[PDB]
């Protein structure tokens, strides 16, 4: 049976979808801490 | 049966790794617009004077023409010799007094070497 | 160019200073001569410099220039049927340039640049193209060689050539990024060519020796090992393989041994037949020769280059059979060379590197998927020159690590010529379990069975050959005797192999099963009759057992009659007894 | 730290080894980028420095590098390697980059590769039974929780599919033990040094059948990759199960698929700096090298996880007395030893009994472990196989048929053991399996010559036969 | 204080500049660390020191600090149940204080300068004194601590504290010349302890083991070496002999080895009780602990410090075993060292100076009467690991010329786990005589002649045995074969000794005396029933034979009529069938 593995890669999509939405949110701030800590 | 949980261990691998690329591009593309800014010369300056204490007895400086005239009086109260190269575009390096050991500071030298210690911070702010 | 000066000379080795900037593994032209040598070690303002040819009359201060490129080979048309030396020079270009003897300083073309070869191609203009794609094809001797986009050449097709007859040097292949592509392009011999992947080898690389290719068999990606001591048969094995194996292409490295070996190939391959393609035998065989007069640090390069080519062969989609005759001579070129550069040596003076360039020989070969997307396979047959025949030698050593065959020569066997002299108790192969879906729909359901019988048969006979020499055959049991009488059997009608033979030289996969399945069919009929009161020495005496010894030297066309034959006239030489 | 200190006037490359003057910013030991004029960066390890010129071993190979465009430049002054969590379904080669084509790891911590020397007093006894599933190495030679086992085999010996089928079939037995924690399985940590695409493959397909790689760690150094990194790969693989043993309560199993590479590696080193060598032309300081990574396993008090090291290695000449084994052997806590005239016979495992040793075996077994009769019927077996074996020499002289009943018995006990229970294939055996197939044998000789034994379990367990454990 | 900065670093080993007025065989602090260092080579303005402890992430130019003493230990009380590295250094402090990892540059005193001590003076003011002798007494764990006077100290008492608590740094003796002394003092581990004299050694080293203590006995003050393959059991019988030992103090240093032995001495030794004193176990023994993967330079500091630790509770009248655990890593840490130094080694790559270091710490053992007049004596058993069991290697040819006692190994017993697994034939002792009048007061005046008879028993199955692996056991006539039998039980019965048995573990005098008696009684009776008429193969099954090989089994207060009881067993089962 394939409905399990048909499951696991609809989880895997959703998943890299949320992570993506979740790291969208402090992408400007990622980028201001390391623009701050690579200057001197 | 384990197959579906590489891939979902895999996609959220990939995933993580190409929004830490994203974010890799993002500041190289802010920090490559620091020419612009008007403190330009100061963090030049700073860079600069690292590299020079960092290697004591240094006997030549080298930088962007452009960015030349900005470490002049720097150069002159150190006592070291100024030389300009249109290669290092943004940063500053040293020959040393016997020619051989040489020190770079480099904006984007700097960004990819302390990207691997900044990884963890950088992932910790976006989810953790 | 960086160039310098001779500063001074050791044998083999030449130290040139002034080569400030020099890389390190780059050829130099040393001398005025323009002797071929490689840098091998940096110091300062001078590089240490390995020449490859005859230093002798050499004087400081001549010339040294170095190239900027490492050692490379040419590869691409014109190598089938040919033979090198060390270096890649045709010797029959040397014959026709100097004569008999073999001097230094002769340049010659790897590949000959005045052949016209029917180009036709594949790839049309805007097509994308890749390290490893095929370009198009030119027919060499009923072989199709492709030409190959370099590994590392990558862009977009601009112009190609229409068609018709042209040079190596011809641009066939002209891209979008100005990069001109000929028939022909240069590989360091260092470093490993590129593969997309690397499979499971599941096929046989049949030898067409009995005992190789039913006790020990080799896949047709493996790696084997032939040591033994001087007179065991390692080069009689070696031509064989290149005579009968079911290899597209036959590489022969002559590495640092008999010239008269590499005459014998040039003679006799071109009036022999190609047990595949069926034209002449030495059409699908390149030779490398590097014969043990010739100068010793060439026998590293000829190795390399010996490699190179069957890569190359390999990545066009043929199953290349590679044989080293001899990888010991190699071990001791490098020992003088360290010898020279005054290294610290390892153990028996072989420098302490020696393991790990075996190792990136042997790893050269295996099944891999080519870059142009195409199956190949490279098999590589080493044989070992242990001193006195002594395996505990580090060069023997540190070949059984890696490889995946082992086929072991015995002395005792080649002074009494029970040939091919395979100990079968010392060798083994890890090839035999991953071949045996192969034979079970190749050559018979059962033929996994019948060779572990086979094999156990000769453990016992092993066995109990031990107590017959120490105690009598008189004393043993009359099973014990049939057992020692059925291995005798076994080893004189099977396992023996006369390579000069007409016939004998090659046996069929179904010959060999054939021979076995008599052998054991003579057993179970032994066994039964034994225990039923019929007497050993009355069954010794059957003529059914002159049929089985002389059944190997049946053709093979006739073989299958004869096997049915023999199956019947064992079954009544029982049965009529009762 | 974060400026580039770059050196340039390399004087000599040779072999394995680069100078470089005027270097004093160079800590010993430090970790160093080679980058040649075509633009390729290598890398290197500072294994001396003075006040003219520091020592660097270059890891890759030293074709291109030229004394004018070459320079080299300070990565960090100490080897750290960035472990993580996420590593545990990831492959690496021998110098931790990463080669599935994912991205790297996100560094939680940087550990230096060279590790700590664990605390005496910080350690605790390795007391659990792991069950491997192999009689041989159940019964005789039982392998407990932190223990190192080196596996000593050949050329041919089947070393690879006997690790394959412990790390596959390993397991503890709480309820043998009155425990309750069920714990998750092994994580495996796998480093190979200079593994041939054969062995690699084979490893490959095991672990994607027995769906082991996603929790593998791989750090994978091939034949044909550079020697070097050998020198670095075994510190890395350790580094890492130490971290997730000691940090998250992993119960690692580590594999070193050849030390006999390693040891090659660490010879051509030392050739290379000219030092006194020890036995066979390897380094004096091979003992503690090997040391160094060796007793980096073990279990910590006060924490759950712990760290199992299987080493593989292959005595060259098949020679117990070879330098390589001779050190492991003082070293590890005894040795699993495969036998070539067993595996001639058909046997697997072709483990013999005799040379093989599990110095904390008696921390493990016993009752309330795993049975009150485990220890007594190990010494029987070990007494009766080495009888069988010293009247197997004697018939080889004077004859089978002159022997007495008792020398035959002992002779068939000996057959039978080699033919049951060191051969038992992939099948896996349970220790209570074991042990009944273990006192089947034992019932071949009369109660009376098991002297090793109690009477109580003599009368609890004598008495079974051969024929009654399987139909 | 003598400054100076690095030069040169390489492994383990650093190089030192500007260090005129260094002295050899300092302690001195390497980088801005302080890494304790010694000096080994002074050169010009340039020292050499080793380090023990990890020298990476140093860096040339770090300041070096010469402290201008050599490597001292404090001795005093607070050694007894810690362990410590080879630097004297409290693993305990050392994991509370960084954890579960050694980290380098940790300083911590050896003794705790926070627990106070039960001071009990016994000087008065106004006595003169002299070094050695007792100042006062301090309770540690039921033994009796005795200040002593550093033995280069002489004088008059000033002033003496009254009794009660105070730790170790308080001055508690002042004397007329101002000097103050404390509870504890330095002392330098090269140097040996003065004594008044040496004494004959008259007592033996009781080990707990029937081979040991009977066939190749250790007196007081003797040496002992027990060398062997790795697997053969040398660190379990040196276990066996800390726990069962005799000796009021055991002082164990597990140099160079596996860090897990420590681990299991540290956890089982406290759930152990003292042979008798009564307490635990763990409360008379010093741990010096230098595992393998720690620091090389420590192994030999690690040895020098366990012997003075043993020679400074000698001095208070303690019968002190020390146990190196392994001397062989103790050389190759002096190898290593010479391989940094490039000198030129002597056979098998130890520095010439090997044996000379050896004979001085051997030579350190011995019974002497101390410095204050009283009885004291130190037994130094070493361990010895050849590499690949050659016994002909350069540490165990130059252990045989110093040692009385030589405990060999075999790797065949094992094989066949039979254990102590020591070989009779290469094993000796030259304690036999002086210890027979010994013998004759405290186990019985007859016990050298049953000893003589069981080797001389041992000696002719020995000489039998050719004979046996020529022709065969059945070949011999019935009084060989009864010898062989007798030897066969013997070793099964009395030489093995389960040191992992809750009875078996340890034995006295007595027990081993009773079944030895108890072999000679059933050899003379089966011999006489051989000369009987009675076959050998009756005698092998005789019921007695259970009872001689379980007494072994038997506890020792219920020994002594298990005992009698077999005697009148034997004496029936040969007299009543007649
Ligand atoms: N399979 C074979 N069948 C028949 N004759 C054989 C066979 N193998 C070897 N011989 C005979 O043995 C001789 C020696 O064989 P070689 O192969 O030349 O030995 P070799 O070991 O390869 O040579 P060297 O000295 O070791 S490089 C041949 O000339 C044959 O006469
Ligand atoms: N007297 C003994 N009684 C029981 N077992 C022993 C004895 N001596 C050694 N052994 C066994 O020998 C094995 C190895 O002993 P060990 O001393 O640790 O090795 P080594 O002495 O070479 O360091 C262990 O399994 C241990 O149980
Ligand atoms: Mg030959
Ligand atoms: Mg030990």
């Amino acid at each position: 049976t394939e409905a399990l593995l048909a499951r696991y890669r609809e989880r895997a999509e959703a998943e890299a979808k949320a992570v993506r939405e979740k790291a969208m949110a402090r992408l400007d701030e990622a980028v201001a801490l390391v623009l701050k800590e690579v200057l001197p | 049966e384990s197959a579906g949980e590489l891939l979902v261990a895999t996609a959220r691998t990939q995933a993580r790794g190409e929004v830490l690329e994203e974010v890799r591009r993002r500041v190289r593309e802010a920090l490559e617009a620091l020419p612009q800014k008007p403190e330009w010369p100061e963090v030049v300056r700073k860079l600069a004077l690292e590299a020079l204490e960092a290697l004591p007895g240094a006997k030549a400086l080298v930088a962007n023409p452009e960015d030349l005239p900005h470490l002049e009086a720097l150069a002159r109260e150190r006592g070291v010799e100024l030389q300009a190269e249109p290669a290092l575009r943004l940063g500053v390096r040293a020959v040393g007094a016997e020619g051989k050991t040489q020190v770079e500071n480099s904006l984007l030298a700097r960004l990819d070497r302390a990207w691997d210690a900044l990884s963890s911070k950088v992932a910790q702010a976006l989810w953790g | 160019m960086i160039q310098g000066v001779i500063q001074k000379i050791a044998g083999p080795a030449v130290i040139a200073k002034g080569m400030l900037g020099a890389r390190m593994y780059d050829i130099c032209k040393v001398g005025e001569e323009g002797l071929v040598g490689e840098i091998i070690r940096l110091d300062g303002d001078t590089a240490f410099v390995q020449v490859y040819e005859d230093t002798s009359g050499l004087k400081v201060g001549e010339p040294v220039v170095s190239t900027g490129l490492p050692l490379a080979v040419e590869l691409g048309p014109g190598m089938l049927n040919g033979i090198y030396d060390g270096i890649q020079r045709p010797l029959e270009r040397i014959r026709e340039k100097t004569g008999i003897y073999i001097t230094r300083g002769v340049v010659v073309h790897a590949l000959d640049r005045e052949k016209k070869w029917a180009w036709t191609p594949m790839v049309k203009p805007g097509d994308e193209v890749r390290g490893g794609m095929v370009l198009g094809t030119v027919p060499e001797f009923g072989f199709t060689h492709k030409i190959l986009v370099p590994p590392d050449v990558r862009g977009r097709v601009k112009e190609v050539k229409p068609a018709g007859e042209y040079t190596v040097e011809e641009p066939v292949v002209v891209l979008e990024d100005g990069t001109e592509l000929k028939m022909y392009h240069t590989w360091p011999v260092r470093r490993a060519r590129p593969v997309q992947r690397k499979l499971d080898p599941n096929t046989p690389f049949l030898t067409g020796m009995r005992i190789l290719d039913v006790l020990f068999p080799v896949a047709m990606g493996g790696t084997a090992a032939i040591p033994g001591p001087f007179g065991a048969g390692k080069s009689v094995t070696q031509q064989s393989l290149a005579k009968w194996s079911n290899a597209d292409v036959v590489v022969y490295v002559g590495c640092g041994e008999r010239g008269n070996e590499m005459t014998d190939v040039l003679v006799e391959f071109p009036e022999l037949t190609d047990p595949k393609t069926g034209g002449p035998l030495m059409h699908r065989t390149v030779l490398i020769a590097n014969t043990s007069n010739m100068p010793v640090a060439a026998r590293e390069a000829s190795i390399y280059v010996g490699v190179t080519i069957a890569e190359y062969f390999r990545d066009q989609g043929f199953s290349v059979a590679l044989m080293a005759d001899s990888t010991s001579r190699w071990a001791e070129a490098l020992r003088e060379i360290s010898s020279r550069l005054e290294e610290m040596p390892a153990e028996e003076g072989y420098p302490p590197y020696l393991a790990a360039r075996l190792a990136a020989f042997y790893e050269r070969a295996g099944k891999v998927i080519t870059l142009g997307g195409e199956e190949g396979a490279v098999t590589i047959v080493g044989a070992v020159s242990p001193p006195g025949g002594d395996m505990s030698e580090p060069v023997t050593q540190s070949t059984l690590r890696i490889v995946g065959a082992f086929w072991r020569l015995d002395a005792s066997l080649a002074f009494r010529r029970h040939f091919p002299a395979i100990n079968w108790n010392g060798s083994y192969s890890l090839f035999t379990s991953a071949l045996d879906p192969w034979y079970r729909e190749n050559v018979a359901e059962d033929y996994p069975e019948l060779r572990d019988a086979i094999s156990e048969l000769l453990q016992r006979e092993a066995g109990l050959q031990e107590i017959v020499q120490l105690v009598g055959p008189d004393a043993l049991q009359d099973a014990e005797r049939l057992v020692i009488e059925v291995g005798r059997i076994i080893r004189e009608d099977f396992l023996q192999q006369n390579a000069y033979h007409e016939v004998d030289a090659y046996c069929s996969m179904k010959k060999a099963y054939g021979i076995m399945k008599m052998i054991l069919a003579f057993y179970k009929e032994a066994e039964a009759a034994i225990k039923r009161g019929v007497s050993i020495d009355e069954i010794l005496q059957l003529p059914v057992l002159e049929r089985i010894g002389r059944a190997r030297y049946v053709s093979e066309e006739e073989f299958p009659a004869y096997f049915e034959e023999a199956m019947k006239e064992i079954q009544g030489a029982f049965k009529a007894l009762a | 730290d974060l400026l580039k200190k770059e050196y340039t006037g390399i004087t000599y490359i040779s072999g394995p080894l680069l100078f470089v003057e005027n270097a004093k910013d160079l800590a010993y030991g430090a970790i160093v980028d080679i980058k040649d004029g075509t633009g390729r960066v290598r890398g290197g390890q500072v294994i001396e420095v003075s006040e003219e010129y520091a020592v660097i071993q270059v890891f890759e190979e030293t074709t291109g590098l030229d004394l004018a465009t070459t320079s080299v430049s300070l990565v960090e002054d100490v080897a750290r390697l960035g472990v993580s969590k996420e590593m545990l379904g990831r492959r690496f080669n021998g110098i931790g980059k990463p080669i599935d084509g994912l991205p790297p790891i996100t560094p939680e911590k940087r550990l230096p590769i060279t590790g700590l020397p664990l605390n005496p007093v910080a350690r605790r006894k390795p007391e659990q039974f792991i069950q491997t599933g192999i009689s041989t190495i159940d019964v005789m030679n039982t392998l407990v929780r932190g223990q190192k086992l080196p596996i000593f085999s050949g050329s041919g010996l089947p070393a690879n599919e006997i690790a394959a089928q412990i790390a596959r079939q390993a397991t503890v037995r709480p309820d043998l033990s009155g425990e309750g924690e069920k714990e998750e399985p092994f994580a495996v940590v796998f480093a190979a040094m200079g593994i041939t695409q054969r062995e690699l493959s084979y490893f490959i397909q095991e672990f994607e059948r027995t769906g082991a790689l996603s929790r593998s760690v791989l750090f994978l150094n091939k034949a044909d990759d550079p020697t070097i990194e050998r020198i670095l790969t075994p510190r890395m693989a350790l580094t890492v199960a130490e971290y997730l043993a000691f940090e998250h309560d992993y119960h690692v199993l580590v594999i070193l698929t050849d030390m006999t590479n390693y040891c090659e590696a660490l010879r051509e080193i030392g050739a290379a700096r000219e030092e006194i060598p020890g036995r066979r032309g390897y380094p004096g300081y091979m003992y503690t090298d090997l040391a160094t990574i060796y007793e980096r396993a073990g279990v910590v008090e006060g924490k759950k996880g712990s760290v199992t090291q299987i080493p593989i290695l292959s005595m060259p000449d098949d020679d117990r007395t070879h330098p390589i084994p001779d050190l492991t052997g003082y070293i590890t806590e005894g040795q699993i030893q495969l036998s070539r005239e067993l595996h001639r016979k058909g046997i697997y495992p072709p483990i013999d009994p005799l040379p093989s040793l599990s110095r904390l075996m008696n921390n493990g077994v016993g009752k309330g472990k795993t049975r009150e009769d485990h220890k007594q019927v190990s010494d029987q077996l070990y007494s009766a196989y080495a009888n069988g074996v010293d009247i197997r020499k004697l018939v080889a002289i004077i004859g089978e048929d002159a022997l007495t009943e008792n020398d035959r018995r002992y002779l068939q006990f000996a057959d039978a053991f080699e033919r049951f229970f060191i051969n038992q294939g992939q099948q896996n055996r349970s220790i209570e399996e074991s042990l009944q197939i273990a006192w089947a044998l034992l019932s071949m000789l009369p109660q009376g010559e098991l002297k090793r034994i109690s009477k109580d379990h003599i009368g609890k367990y004598y008495g079974q036969k051969l024929e009654e454990i399987w139909g």
